[PDB]
DNA sequence: GAATTCGAGCTCGCAACAATGAGCACAT
DNA sequence: ACACTGCGAGCTCGAATTC
C-alpha cells in the first residue's frame, strides 16, 4: 500500500506475484483541494521542456525564471519548486541572477536553496518554516531526488 | 446599545495596487468604497472617529490623524488616487503607528484596527509574533480583509486579536464585507453643542458647519439631533392587543386606553416611535 | 365574480388574471392542466389540449377533481363544450398499458373488451409477436404509439420503481451539497407524482438547473441511467455535473464518444451522444462491442438532452435501438420549425413541467435581459445593388452592409469601457473574417481545430485584456460559453426562433443585455420579427435603437465613400 | 422534391516517434 | 531487421431556406 502507484500492473510485472484485488481508490472532498495544471509552452508560445538538448538556449531559462516571478506574486506563503538535478539547479539560478530575474524574485519572497550537506540544509529549512508563517513567505528550490522530497 | 470606536483604516498602497480584477485602478476600487464607508461609519455612530494610515515602500505614512471628522477623511481620499503605490508594504510599521495614538484612548471604547490588504509580503524589519501578543495586551481589535488570498499573519493576527479575516470574491463582496465593519459591538465624555450657525462656547470660535470637534480648545462639538436618533432604541414603546373612529387619525393601547386602525397601528411603531395618545 | 380570474373560452383556452389574490393557487392548478400559450406580465393564456389532460390524471387528481375547481374559478360558467371534452379525454386514459419485462415489450390491458376492439386495426396486426396481453415486437413501437393515439387509447409510460426485483439497483446517492431551488422541486413532483417515475419532457432554461434536475432525477429512480447528449462537449459536461453532485466514482461514469472509451461494458451511467447510438454506418470494432452490450440491457431513466432534435429523421431512431423504461427529456427551447414538436408528445411523452421564464427573473434565478433590436439603415450604393438580384447574392448585401459595420464597431467600443465580455454571434462566414480583422478580434471560425477553439475561448474567461469573441454557428448548443455580458448577434439564420433562444441562453448564465443588428428595408427585417416570437411569448420586451447615442463622434471605420466603394467590390467578387 | 451552407460526430489513413545525474537505516 | 499521438480527408446527418 502506498499512496502513489502510479501503474497498478507493474507492480506484479517486477515482483514476481499474483495479487487478488490490486484496487484504487481517490478521495473524497468537499471542494477541490486540489488544482494539478501542466503549464507547457512560454509566454512567447516557446516550448518549455528540460531535454537534454532544450536546457543550454535562454528561450527556456527565461520562461522558468519567468514563471517562478509570475507565481511568487500570486501564491501565499510558500512555493516548493523541485527541479531536475543539482547542476541544473546551478545552472539555472546563476544564469537568473545574471539577468534581471532574480532580482524580481527576492521582491516577493525569500528563496532557500536546499544544498546537499545537511547542516546548510536544515538551517534553510528551519527559516524556510519561519518565513512561511510570519508576512514574507519563502521560495524552497531543491531536487526532486533529493532528501527534502521524500522525508519533509 | 452600541459603545464608542476608534476605528483605524489601513490602506495598502503596494505595487499590487496597480493589479485589474476591479475598477480600473485596485488601489482606486479600494478609495472608492472606503468614501462610502466612511459615510455610513459615521451616520450610524454619532460620536466615533476614523484614522486612515496608508503603508508604502517598508514604511507606513498617516494619511489623516484620528479625529471624528467625516469632511476631511473623504477630502483626503480624493487627492491620494494619483499615489504612486511604488514598493512592499510592511504590517509591523503599520500597526505600531495605529498604536502609539490608540493604545492612550480610554477603556470605555472599543478601539479596532481594519487593514485593506491587497499584497502578499509584508517585509517588515522584526518579529511580528510580539505585536500580536502587545495588541491583545491593549485590547486592540485587529481585522483585515484580504485580496486574491490568505495569508498565515492574517488568519493568526485576526483570531488572536479578536477581529476577522476575510477574502474578496468581487466587488460585490468586498462592499458587503465593508458594509460589516459599521455595525458597533455591545463613561461621561463631555461635548459641547454648537448653537448659533456653528460657533464654539467654551472658546467662541467660529468655523465651519461641520460635527466636527474644536481645535482651538480641544472641546469636541456634536449636534444634538444627531444624537437623537439614537433614542427610542432604549425604551421603545410596547406593541398593542389588537381585537371604524379612531384616535390617530380620528377616521388597542394598554396605557392610554385610546384604539388605533391597522395604519396607524404599523405606523406608530415604525416610523413615529410614540404613542399619540401618551403624549398628551 | 371579480374573484375567480379564468375565462374558459368555448373552444379551450384560459385567461389568467395575474394580479388577483388567488393567482398563485390557480397558477398552481393550470400548470397541472393545461400548457401555457403566451405568459406576459399581466394575462396570462394557457390552452387545453389533449395530451396535456393525460398529463393532468397522470398526477393523483380524478376527472372530477378538475372539472369541478374550473367552475370554482370560472368568472363565467364553464361553456359546456369543455364538460364534453374533460370528460371524452380523461376516462380513456389507464386501459391499455405498455409495459415491459426482460427484453420483451407488451400492451397489457385490465379490461379485456377493448382488446377485442384493438385487434382489428390493420396497423396493430403488423406489429404483434383480467389481464390480457400480447407481445409487440420492439423495432415497430414507434408506428403502434402513433395508432393508440390516432383512436384515443394512448400508451403510458409509467415506470413503477420502487418494486421491480430484476434490476440491480445501483447505489447512487444524491449528497446533500446540493441544494434545488423550488421550480426544481416542483418539475421533479409532478414528474415522481404517485411514487412511480414518468416520461415526460421537463423545460427548464440552460442558466437554471436543466442539469442538475437531471442529476436528482437519477439519484431518485437509482437504476441503471443512461444520458445522451448533441456533442461531444456537452458529455464532459455532463460527467462534471454528475461528479460534483452526485458522488460516483470514475469507474462507473463512462463515456462513448469514440475517444476516451471508459470500459462502457458494464456500467450503471453511461454518458454518450447522439448520432453515436444512430451512427447507421460500419462502426468501429471498439464501438461494436459496446453497443452489442447496450443493446440487450433494460436501463431506466434514459436522459435525453436537447430535446428539440429527437423528431428528426436519425435521431429518433436511437429510441427503438435502447430500450428504457422511462425516458425523461431536458430542453430549454421547445420550439422548433417544420411542425414536429407535437409528434415528440409520443416517442417521450407529455411535457410534464415549463418554468415561467419571467418568474426566474424576479426572483434572481436569471438575469434581467434588457433585449434591443437596433437597426441599421442601409448605405445607398449597397441598396443600388439589392433590388437588382434576388438569387442569394442579396444575402451577402445586409450582412456585410458598411452602416451595420459601424453599430457593431460602436457597441463593442461602447462596453469595452464598461468592462462587459462581449460575444459577437455571427453566421455567413465570409463576414465573419471581414468583421474580425478589421477590428483585430479573436474568432472562433468553426473549421478551426479542436486546439485553438479551447484556447481562445480560455482567453476570453480568465483575462480582463481580451473582451469580445466572434463565434459562428458553434454556439447553437449547451456550449461552455462562459457568461458573456452583452451579445451582438449580427445576421444569424433565417427564422430560426430556436437560436434566438440559444443566442439568448449565452447571457443569462439591466445586468445583461443583448442586441440584434438588423439591416433595415431589406428582408432581415421580416426574420427579425419572426425570432422575436418566442421571446415576447415568454415576457421579454424588443426595444428598437433607430440612431445609437453618438455613433458619428468616435472614431469608427468606412467614414469616407472612397473606402466604402472598396468593400462593395470585395463582396460582388464572389458570385 | 432536390439541392445549398455550415455545422456536427465517426472512421481512418498519414506522418513519424525519443530517455541525461549524485550519498546513513538495518544484522554478529 | 521501424516507427506514438494529433489532424485533416470522406461520409452521413440536421436546420432552415432557395430553386
Ligand atoms: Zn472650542
Ligand atoms: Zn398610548
Ligand atoms: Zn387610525
Amino acid at each position: 500500500t502506498s499512496g502513489t502507484l502510479s501503474p497498478l500492473d507493474i507492480y506484479p510485472k517486477i515482483l514476481d506475484f499474483h495479487p487478488v484485488t490490486m484496487a484504487t481508490f481517490t478521495m473524497t472532498l468537499a471542494r477541490v483541494c486540489l488544482c494539478p495544471m501542466i503549464i507547457g509552452r512560454g509566454n512567447d508560445q516557446v516550448a518549455i521542456s528540460s531535454k537534454f538538448e532544450t536546457r543550454e538556449d535562454i528561450a527556456v531559462i527565461r520562461n522558468y525564471g519567468n514563471l517562478l516571478l509570475e507565481m511568487s506574486a500570486v501564491v501565499p506563503d510558500g512555493i516548493v519548486a523541485f527541479f531536475t538535478s543539482y547542476q541544473y539547479m546551478e545552472s539555472t539560478v546563476a544564469s537568473w541572477y545574471e539577468q534581471g530575474i532574480l532580482e524580481n524574485i527576492q521582491r516577493n519572497k525569500l528563496l532557500f536553496i536546499e544544498t546537499q550537506d545537511g547542516a546548510e540544509t536544515s538551517v534553510a529549512l528551519e527559516k524556510y518554516q519561519e518565513a512561511c508563517e510570519n508576512g514574507r513567505g519563502a521560495i524552497l528550490l531543491s531536487v526532486a531526488r533529493g532528501k527534502v522530497s521524500e522525508g519533509i | 446599545l452600541g459603545m464608542m470606536r476608534h476605528l483605524y483604516v489601513v490602506v495598502d498602497g503596494s505595487r499590487t495596487m496597480e493589479d485589474q480584477d476591479l475598477k480600473p485602478n485596485r488601489l482606486t476600487c479600494t478609495l472608492k468604497l472606503l468614501e462610502y464607508f466612511v459615510e455610513e461609519y459615521f451616520d450610524q455612530n454619532p460620536i466615533s472617529q476614523i484614522g486612515i494610515i496608508v503603508t508604502k515602500s517598508k514604511r507606513a505614512e498617516k494619511l489623516t490623524e484620528l479625529s471624528g471628522n467625516p469632511r476631511k477623511h473623504i477630502t483626503s481620499l480624493k487627492k491620494a488616487v494619483d499615489m504612486t503605490c511604488h514598493g512592499e508594504p510592511s504590517l509591523y510599521n503599520s500597526l505600531s503607528i495605529a498604536m502609539q495614538t490608540l493604545k492612550h484612548m480610554p477603556g470605555h471604547t472599543s478601539r479596532e484596527v481594519l487593514i485593506i490588504f491587497s499584497s502578499l509580503t509584508t517585509c517588515d524589519p522584526s518579529n511580528i509574533y510580539d505585536l500580536i501578543k502587545t495588541l491583545k495586551a491593549a485590547k486592540i481589535r485587529v481585522s483585515v480583509i484580504g485580496l486574491s488570498a490568505e495569508v498565515r499573519v492574517c488568519t493568526v493576527l485576526a483570531r488572536e486579536t479578536g477581529g476577522t479575516y476575510h477574502v474578496i470574491l468581487d466587488e460585490s463582496h468586498y462592499k458587503e464585507l465593508l458594509t460589516h465593519h459599521v455595525s458597533p459591538p455591545p463613561g461621561n465624555t463631555e461635548p459641547g453643542l454648537t448653537l448659533g450657525g456653528y460657533f464654539c462656547p467654551q472658546c467662541r470660535a467660529k468655523y465651519c458647519e461641520l460635527p466636527v470637534e474644536c481645535k482651538i480648545c480641544g472641546l469636541t462639538l456634536v449636534s444634538a439631533p444627531h444624537l437623537a436618533r439614537s433614542y427610542h432604541h432604549l425604551f421603545p414603546l410596547d406593541a398593542f392587543q389588537e381585537i371604524r373612529f379612531c384616535y390617530g387619525c380620528q377616521g388597542v393601547c394598554a396605557v392610554c386606553q385610546n384604539v388605533f386602525c391597522v395604519d396607524c397601528d404599523v405606523f406608530v411603531h415604525d416610523s413615529l416611535h410614540c404613542c399619540p395618545g401618551c403624549i398628551h | 365574480h371579480t374573484s375567480r380570474p379564468l375565462w374558459v373560452a368555448p373552444d379551450g383556452h384560459i385567461f389568467l388574471e395575474a394580479f388577483s389574490p388567488v393567482y398563485k393557487y390557480a397558477q398552481d392548478f393550470l400548470v397541472a392542466i393545461a400548457e401555457p400559450v403566451c405568459r406576459p406580465t399581466h394575462v396570462h393564456e394557457y390552452k387545453l389540449t389533449a395530451y396535456s389532460l393525460y398529463a393532468a390524471v397522470s398526477v393523483g387528481l380524478q376527472t372530477s377533481d378538475i372539472t369541478e375547481y374550473l367552475r370554482k374559478l370560472s368568472k363565467t360558467g364553464v361553456p359546456d363544450g369543455i364538460m364534453q371534452f374533460i370528460k371524452l379525454c380523461t376516462v380513456s386514459y389507464g386501459k391499455v398499458k405498455l409495459v415491459l419485462k426482460h427484453n420483451r415489450y407488451f400492451v397489457e390491458s385490465c379490461h379485456p373488451d377493448v382488446i377485442q376492439h384493438l385487434l382489428q386495426d390493420p396497423v396493430i396486426r403488423e406489429c404483434r409477436l383480467q389481464t390480457v396481453s400480447f407481445e409487440v415486437k420492439q423495432e415497430m413501437i414507434e408506428e403502434l404509439q402513433k395508432r393508440c393515439i390516432h383512436l384515443e387509447y394512448p400508451l403510458l409510460a409509467e415506470y413503477d420503481f420502487r418494486n421491480d426485483s430484476v434490476n440491480p439497483d445501483i447505489n447512487i446517492d444524491l449528497k446533500p451539497t446540493a441544494v434545488l431551488r423550488p421550480y426544481q422541486e416542483k418539475s421533479l413532483r409532478k414528474m415522481f407524482g404517485n411514487g412511480r417515475a414518468r416520461s415526460g419532457v421537463i423545460v427548464l432554461p440552460c442558466g437554471a438547473g436543466k442539469s442538475l434536475v437531471g442529476v436528482t432525477a437519477a439519484c431518485t429512480v437509482r437504476k441503471r441511467c443512461l444520458v445522451l447528449g448533441n456533442s461531444a462537449v456537452s458529455v464532459e459536461q455532463w460527467k462534471a455535473q454528475f461528479k460534483m453532485w452526485s458522488t460516483i466514482d470514475d469507474s462507473q461514469i463512462c463515456r462513448f464518444t469514440s475517444d476516451a472509451k471508459d470500459k462502457p461494458i458494464g456500467c450503471s451511467v453511461a454518458i454518450s451522444t447522439y448520432s453515436m447510438l444512430g451512427h447507421t454506418t460500419k462502426r468501429s470494432w471498439e464501438a461494436e462491442r459496446v453497443m452489442e452490450w447496450l443493446k440487450t440491457q433494460e436501463w431506466g431513466l434514459m436522459i435525453l438532452d436537447e430535446v428539440h432534435t429527437i423528431p428528426a429523421k436519425m435521431f429518433r431512431r436511437v429510441l427503438t435501438i435502447v430500450q428504457a423504461h422511462c425516458k425523461l427529456g431536458l430542453t430549454a427551447t421547445l420550439v422548433r420549425e417544420d411542425d414536429k414538436i407535437v409528434d415528440l408528445n409520443f416517442l417521450i411523452g407529455p411535457k410534464l413541467y415549463e418554468a415561467n421564464w419571467m418568474e426566474l427573473q424576479n426572483n434572481g434565478y436569471i438575469a434581467k435581459v434588457q433585449c434591443a433590436e437596433v437597426w441599421c439603415p442601409m448605405s445607398p450604393e449597397f441598396y443600388r445593388e439589392y433590388v437588382a438580384i434576388k438569387t442569394k447574392k442579396r444575402i451577402l448585401l445586409y450582412t456585410m452592409n458598411p452602416n451595420k459595420f459601424r453599430a457593431c464597431q460602436f457597441l463593442i467600443k461602447f462596453h469595452e469601457r464598461r468592462n462587459d465580455k462581449i460575444i459577437v454571434f455571427a453566421d455567413n462566414v465570409f463576414a465573419l473574417k471581414e468583421y474580425a480583422i478589421r477590428l483585430n478580434k479573436p474568432y472562433i471560425y468553426g473549421p478551426t481545430s479542436q486546439g485553438e477553439r479551447m484556447q481562445i475561448l480560455q482567453n476570453f474567461k480568465h483575462n480582463p485584456k481580451i473582451n469580445t469573441i466572434f463565434i459562428s454557428k458553434v454556439g447553437d448548443t449547451s456550449f461552455d460559453l462562459p457568461e458573456a455580458n452583452v451579445l451582438i448577434q449580427i445576421s444569424s439564420h433565417g427564422g430560426s426562433r430556436r437560436q434566438e433562444a440559444q443566442r439568448l441562453g449565452r447571457v443569462l448564465r439591466y445586468n445583461a443585455f443583448f442586441y440584434s443588428l438588423v439591416s433595415q428595408d431589406t428582408q432581415e427585417m421580416a426574420y427579425s420579427t419572426k425570432r422575436q416570437r418566442f421571446l415576447v411569448d415568454q415576457g421579454y420586451s424588443f426595444k428598437v435603437i433607430t440612431k445609437l447615442a453618438g455613433m458619428e463622434e468616435e472614431d469608427l471605420a468606412f467614414s469616407t465613400k472612397e473606402e466604402q466603394q472598396q468593400l462593395l467590390q470585395k463582396v460582388l467578387a464572389a458570385t
